DNA sequence: ATCACAATCCCGGTGCCGAGGCCGCTCAATTGGTCGTAGACAGCTCTAGCACCGCTTAAACGCACGTACGGATTCCGTACGTGCGTTTAAGCGGTGCTAGAGCTGTCTACGACCAATTGAGCGGCCTCGGCACCGGGATTGTGAT
DNA sequence: ATCACAATCCCGGTGCCGAGGCCGCTCAATTGGTCGTAGACAGCTCTAGCACCGCTTAAACGCACGTACGGAATCCGTACGTGCGTTTAAGCGGTGCTAGAGCTGTCTACGACCAATTGAGCGGCCTCGGCACCGGGATTGTGAT
């Protein structure tokens, strides 16, 4: 059989996704999560299709950006593996978290 | 002589300080911080109300633009209480 | 009740706020209700911090609120800390806060 | 009025691979197993915050339809200015 | 006493961007009680200059990608590879922009081959 | 059916595009981004210009408020080049009375 | 006006660190801190001086500095505005 | 005779400076730096004394906050000692670069 | 180094739909003119920013010395990445329904503008109580033993 | 464990000066009237959001397996904290000089507003050239050897 060493496919994936601009969360699931959260604030809301796409573009860019900062927090600690404490530090220094 | 008029919320801060802690005073610098605060929140609330009127093609800022501004700008409980005091004060003014 | 404040049940100056709203390049027009609501909101937020600030003063055995009291009041209140998250209080200092790992080991055993 | 089904647990439609893809765009090589639930939680807070402001604009305008512009105005408020939907 | 051969304020200023439009948006914007004649000319000129600058770099990104049409990815490549446009738009998300290729050095595999 | 007139900066962005890259087009999404970009920087400069006037107890937004707003808002080289284009356009226009 | 950055002394920086909860400080922090301070002050003073020039004054006001700090997302209370 | 162990005084200094609000940079070296920096943007400038005080309040509050974030970056790396790489990471994530 | 072999890269062919051009109608920028007022400018006042010097003394400095920290090293256990076959539901293209967006026309409550009136709030002046600062001498906390 | 001893606590004393009140002058808030249009409100059209459905796939999933990772545990060298004696210059205060901020009054250039005017820029309508997608070769890197 053929077997890539751990990290080789992960590195290919970084090269592929940094090359493209396509939304990475499947759209239907994203749209139901938007409607469930919106419902809990006010019932009987409709959405322009473009309103859900604006939220998905904003959410994806926020998370891609957060994962950058999170990666730098992992590497600061001499790790290669992002952990929840890295997200927590990046969010604390960003002023998102107390 | 006679310096140029320099307006401040100082008399109103003291009137509210005396309602809340009748036995408490306030340093000159602390009154400066309280003035900065009123000016800051005035700016933020009026700014939001401005945008809100414009997004909706309105020439007029009503108490309704102030309420929505307050809901956008204040956290949770501060907002609930602020809306309540604001609504209560309009109502009581509309009657008298 | 000649004054709009008295009519509104307010300490803060409705007439002044109406003027600042008009002179302030916010809209061509300002409704009568707007400066009442806004004055009211400003009073309420002022009371809220002067309440927590007065408490800080008593806690520190002082008669007079200073900037430090305003800083202790705001940073110890979740909602006020979030409202004023971008703001520096001149002469406020910071909250006493030392990260657990910096503390010594408690001698740790006996004596 | 048929009433759409009840929405429950849709946070789980933000799957482990979708979150891997996002991390990969963000330059991430290796991912602890606890990252998936932490990300879901962080995303929920972000979405709740922007949707709350956006529905507030929708309410203010007396609509039942959240526009792209209500989201764009909500993103701008949060310092997350978005170009391409009526900026 | 024939008055008009219509002459755009844009042409008077030597601009492609609309001085007329920009004046009107400044009078309707509740920015001040009055707007001077020069304000809209200067502002329209600054918006033209920055547009030229982004389109110059975006055009080049398109040509590198073997394309005749600028897409949002080209605007993102232009903006994020330029120090000053990047600072000016530091808090802005370009929809369908993606990110710059960038892998932290430590994540690259160890020395191999020759 | 009817219409609903919505103004955008599209024709000016095309004209400028034709000047710098005569054989390049632009997708509707890219044009959407350029429209966002123009509206964003407009609001920033006029906003800053409003404050400048207000801080100085002035009723009038002049080219000088725009200029100061530009130096505050744009970085470095972009500000220098922006001010020259601004100054040049205002000098030219005031001659073309 | 020669090399006034070194007027920000090792001990002054150590006090600021202390108020920021820092127990131990590398020897290279002092020069790093001076660099960061110069950059902060350059950015705020450039904007303040810009408000001065627009007001056709030759005297930098508190208010010039307060408007400068506000533009930089560093809003300061207690100095007017 | 007897001496406090390393870090015992540092703790005490934290308790002292976190209790107090006093400015911690000597005012006159700060004033010379402000003037030196100002001169590069405009010569023969005066300052209200309260103008320099505003700048001192703003710089020390910023640096204190930066030192809190730096400290958290140091502890994140399983250290108790702050290093330049700690300041740099806090500033990168703060989006200052 | 020197292979086999995956996965990516590049190419021209295919066919589809949105970029971009035309076209004609209309709204908004322009022309020209009137009227009043903001601000440029010039003059004058006195605030407060600056220079300079002498003394007092607390802070900065630099140097000796040794602890406890950071960093290099070795190790071991299993958390993760990779790849397989199975399972799941997104995406697509389709119809079918109507809610509510968004536009028009109507028409009066409400906010701008104004003149005249007066009391709320401003600066000036004054003092005395809060609190900063001190040292007496008390109990606690740190580190030597 | 005991035992300094510096730190810390609390105390009443003491002397400074800015919080806060009184006064009296003034300008900005209020009153009562006019007048124009913003926006509520009702009616009407029809865009676009939503709902249901049946395939076809690609993505999502659970699981087997192993290796590179993270973290625990150890050791060694010196960076950095502490404390001393010595040097530096901040802070104070008091005097002496003038820049220029901040205010006034004058006058007019300039921008609001209004009417009449017309072409710049809008949406509707159409198409064909750019490019997304494809399949199929070459080329590039990885992991085995
Ligand atoms: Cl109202
Ligand atoms: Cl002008
Ligand atoms: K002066
Ligand atoms: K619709
Ligand atoms: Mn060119
Ligand atoms: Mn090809
Ligand atoms: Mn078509
Ligand atoms: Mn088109
Ligand atoms: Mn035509
Ligand atoms: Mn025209
Ligand atoms: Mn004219
Ligand atoms: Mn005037
Ligand atoms: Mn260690
Ligand atoms: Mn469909
Ligand atoms: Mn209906
Ligand atoms: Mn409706
Ligand atoms: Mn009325
Ligand atoms: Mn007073
Ligand atoms: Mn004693
Ligand atoms: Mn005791
Ligand atoms: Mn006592
Ligand atoms: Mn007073
Ligand atoms: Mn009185
Ligand atoms: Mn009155
Ligand atoms: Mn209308
Ligand atoms: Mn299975
Ligand atoms: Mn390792
Ligand atoms: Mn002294
Ligand atoms: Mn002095
Ligand atoms: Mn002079
Ligand atoms: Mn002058
Ligand atoms: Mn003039
Ligand atoms: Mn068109
Ligand atoms: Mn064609
Ligand atoms: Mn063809
Ligand atoms: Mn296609
Ligand atoms: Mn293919």
């Amino acid at each position: 059989p053929h077997r890539y060493r751990p990290g080789t496919v992960a590195l290919r994936e970084i090269r592929r996704y940094q090359k493209s601009t396509e939304l990475l969360i499947r759209k239907l699931p994203f749209q139901r999560l938007v409607r469930e959260i919106a419902q809990d604030f006010k019932t009987d809301l409709r959405f322009q299709s473009s309103a859900v796409m604006a939220l998905q573009e904003a959410c994806e860019a926020y998370l891609v950006g957060l994962f950058e900062d999170t990666n730098l927090c992992a590497i600061h600690a001499k790790r290669v593996t992002i952990m929840p404490k890295d997200i927590q530090l990046a969010r604390r220094i960003r002023g998102e978290r107390a | 002589r006679k310096r140029s008029r320099k307006e401040s919320y100082s008399i109103y801060v003291y009137k509210v300080l005396k309602q809340v802690h009748p036995d408490t005073g306030i340093s000159s610098k602390a009154m400066g911080i309280m003035n900065s605060f009123v000016n800051d929140i005035f700016e933020r609330i009026a700014g939001e109300a401005s945008r809100l009127a414009h997004y909706n093609k309105r020439s007029t800022i009503t108490s309704r633009e102030i309420q929505t501004a307050v809901r956008l700008l204040l956290p949770g409980e501060l907002a609930k209480h602020a809306v309540s005091e604001g609504t209560k004060a309009v109502t009581k003014y509309t009657s008298a | 009740a000649k004054s709009r404040s008295s009519r509104a049940g307010l300490q803060f100056p409705v007439g002044r706020v109406h003027r600042l709203l008009r002179k302030g390049h916010y809209a061509e027009r300002v409704g009568a209700g707007a400066p009442v609501y806004l004055a009211a909101v400003l009073e309420y937020l002022t009371a809220e911090i002067l309440e927590l600030a007065g408490n800080a003063a008593r806690d520190n055995k002082k008669t007079r609120i200073i900037p430090r009291h305003l800083q202790l009041a705001i940073r110890n209140d979740e909602e006020l800390n979030k409202l004023l998250g971008g703001v520096t209080i001149a002469q406020g200092g910071v909250l006493p806060n030392i990260q657990a790992v910096l503390l010594p080991k408690k001698t740790s055993a006996t004596v | 009025k048929r009433h759409r089904k009840v929405l429950r647990d849709n946070i789980q439609g933000i799957t482990k691979p979708a979150i891997r893809r996002l991390a990969r765009r963000g330059g991430v090589k290796r991912i602890s197993g606890l990252i998936y639930e932490e990300t879901r939680g962080v995303l929920k807070v972000f979405l709740e915050n922007v949707i709350r402001d956006a529905v507030t604009y929708t309410e203010h305008a007396k609509r039942k339809t959240v526009t792209a512009m209500d989201v764009v105005y909500a993103l701008k408020r949060q310092g997350r200015t978005l170009y391409g939907f009526g900026g």
